[PDB]
């Protein structure tokens, strides 16, 4: 029967259409009655400076609090009542508000999407509430080990710069953001030419480009509003930074080398180098038989109780690494068997191994595509990020481009003797020396 | 192109057969069965819940070794989701490796070994399995309330009880599937597949064959109280009712009651205005929590009530409000309006369910097994709209009637008891 | 053939383990596919060549024997181990068969 | 005492009322040995209904008097003993506490044979709440518990607790002839009403064992 081969191209087409204002409309059409659309705004932390960290935050919160056009209550309920689910978030560099509904309203949609972001009431009253609530949520935050650490990487990954700010911000900024702030975040950030409204589902990419010209309204004037300003580069900084409580169950170890950015090749073969190392957690019942070596030794020795492989990308650059939790007493043979295997990329990968690894990616691939909002979110990112969109089928052929000597020339050209970044939290005293970490960045 | 059908063919022994083709780049095949912790006595506890863990040991035709480098060799996965009546053994894979994917599902549900040494090895696994699962004490209170709920069958918890940890034999397995893996409580669904092919392999190799082998005694109705004194600063409380069945011609009533009370969030770190408990909940309390609409739906039974998570001071005018906010709506309290909007909130989460490949396989899948027929979309819409504003008001009297059986776990100090309530 | 039929029992008599009480099997030298079949035999089997191999050392020890009516006879020694051996050693094959492929 | 304790005056923090829920606890855990003791109200310290039950106990049965014999003298033990087959153990349950009190049987039996225990338990609780106690029965069992007070007091530990508990829950010391005159001074019907609070109560059980076979507190 119908083969992977063809049904990568029976897949419907991306319809990417600009407006005047500098706004991209952007959608997959399905049979599905059901669906998402949604604005994916590139802004975020990155883009804040050091008084205004977490605006884009603060921002988050009131967004669903109502509009000048429909205070909070008429907005709430107006949404509930139509079995709408409206959510988002907010990252480094890119935010979103989405809305999951039925393809019927898709219209009605279109319009919430862009009261909120162009019309966001802002109430004083509602601020002094927020405001208690994100300080709540950074107490909840400070809790979540993994969170404390990959913000801790960032922190010193890229020191002293933008992107080693955390998506939240400062106790400060928090306790003293202003209204005024927060109104110009918005003014300064949710506009046309930095935003894109993708639909996934059963939409008609027409009846969508319409919604959009009519709600997406506001024309610019001078060239400065169309112009997509580009950011002061971040940079990296191979150094360390180590929380230490032993009074924590388990430590938190995170090490990471300088990725390329969205736009590189190379990250397609990075992810298939990083599905080669895969991850693992205590509840894999694949044990001692798992391919990962990675994971097999963790088994084999009860190393770590989870790690994980990342290629975390921005815009410009990006952190390559694995993150691992682990009793005190096992931080050490477990960082060392894990820097192994990246060693181990960068000499000896069989093709076995990626002939594998591209499995994987591939069914990983895939995986982000199994529903609306997921289709939405890449679509949503591809544009925003990759500057369109890019098919399952082309990926697909990137995938299969790449070969064990492939592997290892990239590796070997981001990992190999490079100086990384480490962050490391809990009880933390068996691991050690930055020299020591260092001296593992090489020789088979 | 693409577009159309949904065969289901049902073989000579009983064993049911549906695909359904939709073309996309990936299979996922899965093996519904109707198992699980409500087949078990006090005998045999726990057993079900390891021979979900077993699945990766090694069958007659599979060695645990090739089940796993053999699903991986592909960027195959292979799991298995249960519930106490029922479970599912799944494998996901890109289309070309379909085939090859299915030998392990096929050896893993129908030829296992469960070798003593393999088996012993195993066990001190639900010690952990469990633990990561207890994390949440969503799950600690709804083991507890299934027991108080109950006298048996449902009555038995999700997760092997402590006490029989590595007390369980490979004899108590093999009977276990024997008796309960059979043909005609079996069903062999499937989406990006076309239906020949299922069918195809389901006849040749599928050997298990035809039975019932043990019936699952008649879940009774306890309605006991079953209390957690843990000094969590949070509690949470279920306080429920006997219910609807699976298909229940009362059924769809409470599922409207339920998204009238409010049922799960849909605005980010919003209030819901459209939900009625939380609503007159939040008047009641003044910090922190949520309480909802709790509904489940078994074979021969089911549950419905609220839950509230409450911090443990602000228990009592929590789980009181959320009371008299259910008996307010067992009292005409509900609008022509209120079954309306409910009535689309649930026709949404329906069809929003199914956009996942698994939530679509579990919808086929599940009908396939308690039925051996696919409702058409349009079939449940006029089903859950040709509900009236009484059917409703009636599920919530049935409830303020009905005996109630509550569980709880937090510092329950200043929690009720269910006969304050 | 039903020559080294008569061999066999020969040189089994010949080695003479069964003066100790000792199956054939209980005399393997534990290398790591033995180790790994011992730990599958069932608990008593286990604690069963646990005192046959005891009693053996004891015997060693003191520099004597079983009296001849309690040697082993040839076709009354079990075999316990082999069949979970000779599985070991599969497994394992298949193992390293398969990592090179 | 007086030239030397310090903590002084006051009564301090107040004991709050103690409530009655009625509720039944069940603990599956494999034992083969099912343990149930099923209970309601009973009488606090001092009540004068109190005697009533100490009696109400001896005369269902409370502990065995001849080493490895079987005790006639006990309609409980009697009684189950004719409803299940194989080896248990069953009796009378009393505790007196400041502000109230438990009564009730307690049951060690074979896991499969806990439903005819318990239940045979039952009827023997009844039986006896409905004039089932003989005159003599409740002159043999005066007499157990005169006995069993006064061999409590050889125990140097036994004694000083007595004199303790007095001069502690009241201030005084009841002369031994006194509790005497009070414990015969109970009517053949003061038992048999005893026997009946029990079975018009509310009743709050409590098992630990295979309680596969073992019944709900409403099914008795």
């Amino acid at each position: 029967a119908a083969t992977y081969a063809q049904t990568l191209q029976n897949i419907p087409e991306t319809n990417v259409t600009t407006l005047d204002n500098g706004l991209r409309v952007a959608s997959e059409e399905s049979s599905q009655p059901t669906c998402t659309v949604g604005v994916w705004i590139g802004a975020g932390s990155r883009y804040e400076n050091e008084k205004n960290n977490g605006a884009g935050y603060f921002v988050e919160h009131l967004a669903f609090k109502g509009t000048k056009k429909r205070p909070c209550a008429a907005f709430e309920k107006e949404v509930e009542s139509m079995g709408a689910h409206f959510n988002g978030y907010t990252s480094r560099e890119q935010t979103a508000f989405y809305i999951k509904a039925l393809s019927k309203d898709m219209p009605k949609v279109v319009e919430l999407l862009a009261d909120v972001v162009q019309n966001c009431a802002l109430e004083e009253s509602q601020i002094e509430k927020e405001r208690g609530v994100i300080l709540q949520e950074l107490k909840e935050m400070d809790n979540d080990m993994t969170n404390v650490t990959f913000d801790y990487l960032h922190a010193t990954a890229f020191q002293g710069t933008a992107l080693a700010r955390t998506v939240e911000g400062t106790t400060e900024n928090i306790k003293h953001l202003t209204r005024a702030d927060l109104a110009s975040y918005i003014d300064t950030h949710f506009k046309a030419p930095r935003m894109v409204l993708a639909a996934a589902g059963g939409i008609s990419h027409k009846e969508l480009v319409d919604a959009a010209r009519q709600h997406f309204s506001g024309v610019s004037f001078t060239y400065k509003e169309d112009a997509v300003p580009i950011l002061p580069r971040c940079r990296f900084t191979g150094s360390e930074i180590r929380a230490r409580d032993d009074a924590l169950p388990v430590a938190h170890v995170a090490l990471a080398v300088e990725g390329p950015g969205w736009a590189d090749p190379d990250n397609v073969v990075l992810h298939v180098a990083n599905a080669i190392i895969g991850r693992y957690d205590r509840t894999f019942g694949g044990g001692k038989h798992l391919s990962s070596r990675l994971a097999a030794l963790a088994v084999e020795h009860k190393l770590c109780h989870s790690f994980q492989t990342f290629n975390t990308s921005y815009s410009d650059t990006g952190l390559f690494g694995f993150h691992f939790v682990a009793d005190p007493l096992s931080i050490d043979d477990m960082m060392f068997c894990a820097q192994g295997e990246w060693m181990r990329l960068c000499t000896s990968t069989t093709e076995s191994e990626v002939k594998r690894a591209k499995n994987h990616l591939r069914s990983a691939m895939v995986a982000q595509l199994d529903g609306t909002t997921p289709v939405c979110e890449t679509i949503g990112s591809h544009l925003l990020n990759y500057g369109r969109r890019i098919s399952l089928e082309e990926w697909d052929s990137r995938i299969s481009a790449v070969d064990a000597r492939m592997v290892r020339d990239v590796c070997s050209k981001y990992i190999y003797d490079k100086c990384p970044a480490l962050a490391a939290v809990g009880p933390i005293e068996q691991l050690l020396d930055y020299n020591r970490i260092r001296s593992g960045m090489y020789w088979i | 192109p693409g577009a159309e059908d949904l065969e289901i063919t049902k073989l000579p022994n009983g064993l049911i057969i549906a695909s359904l083709e939709n073309f996309s780049p990936a299979s996922r095949i899965g093996v519904f069965i109707k198992a699980g912790s409500r087949y078990e006595t006090t005998a045999n506890l726990g057993t079900a819940h390891l021979l979900r863990l077993a699945s990766p040991l090694t069958t007659k035709g599979a060695s645990s070794f090739r089940i796993t480098r053999g699903i991986e060799a592909v960027g195959g996965s292979l799991s298995v989701y249960s519930t106490r009546e029922k479970m599912t053994y799944c494998v996901e894979c890109l289309r070309d490796h379909v085939d090859t994917v299915m030998e392990y599902l096929l050896n893993v549900t129908t030829a296992p070994e469960f070798r003593p040494w393999e088996v012993t090895d195993l066990q001190p696994q639900l010690k952990v399995d469990k633990a990561v699962a207890f994390q949440s004490p969503q799950v600690g209170v709804l083991e507890n309330l299934h027991a108080a709920a109950y006298k048996t069958a449902l009555a038995n918890p999700l997760y092997c009880p402590d006490y029989r940890i590595g007390k369980i034999t490979s004899e108590q397995l093999h009977h276990f599937v024997q008796n309960n893996f059979t043909s005609a409580r079996m069903a062999l669904v499937g989406i990006g597949v076309k239906h020949s092919d299922l069918k195809q392999v389901a006849e040749q190799f599928l050997n298990i064959r035809s039975g019932a082998g043990t019936s699952s005694a008649k879940a009774t109705y306890w309605g006991g109280e079953i209390r957690e004194q843990n000094g969590h600063s949070l509690v949470h409380a279920a306080v429920v009712t006997e219910g609807a069945a699976v298909g229940s011609a009362e059924a769809n009533a409470f599922s409207v009651l339920q998204h009238v009370l409010g049922a799960g969030p849909l605005i980010k770190r919003g209030s819901s205005v459209t939900s009625k408990l939380y609503q007159g909940v939040a008047k009641a309390t003044t910090q922190p929590f949520d309480a909802s609409a709790f509904n489940v739906n078994y074979s021969d039974s089911g549950l419905f009530g609220f839950y509230t998570i409450s911090q443990a001071a602000h228990a009592g005018e929590v789980i009181r409000a959320a009371m008299n906010q259910l008996k307010a709506a067992a009292q005409g309290g509900v609008t022509e309006e209120d079954v309306t909007k409910a009535k689309n909130q649930l026709k949404a989460t329906y069809l929003m369910s199914v956009e996942t490949a698994q939530g679509l396989l579990n919808e086929i899948g599940s009908e396939a097994l308690l039925s051996g027929t696919h409702t058409a979309p349009s079939v449940v819409a006029q089903k859950i709209d040709s509900v009236t504003s009484a059917d409703v008001v009636n599920a919530a009297k049935k409830f303020v009637s009905g005996k109630k059986s509550m569980a709880a776990s937090g510092d329950l100090g200043s929690t009720p008891f269910l006969d304050e309530l | 053939g039903r020559l080294m039929d008569r061999i066999r029992k020969w040189y089994y008599n010949a080695a003479g383990f069964n003066k100790y009480g000792l199956m054939r099997d209980d005399t393997l030298y534990e290398d790591d596919d033995v180790k790994e079949a011992l730990k599958r035999l069932p608990e008593d089997l286990y604690n069963e060549r646990m005192f046959r191999i005891k009693r053996a050392l004891d015997l060693s020890l003191k520099h004597r024997i079983l009296p001849k009516e309690q040697w082993v006879k040839y076709e009354e020694d079990k075999p316990y181990l082999e069949p979970y051996l000779k599985e070991v050693i599969r497994e394992r094959l298949e193992r390293e068969a398969w990592n090179k492929k």
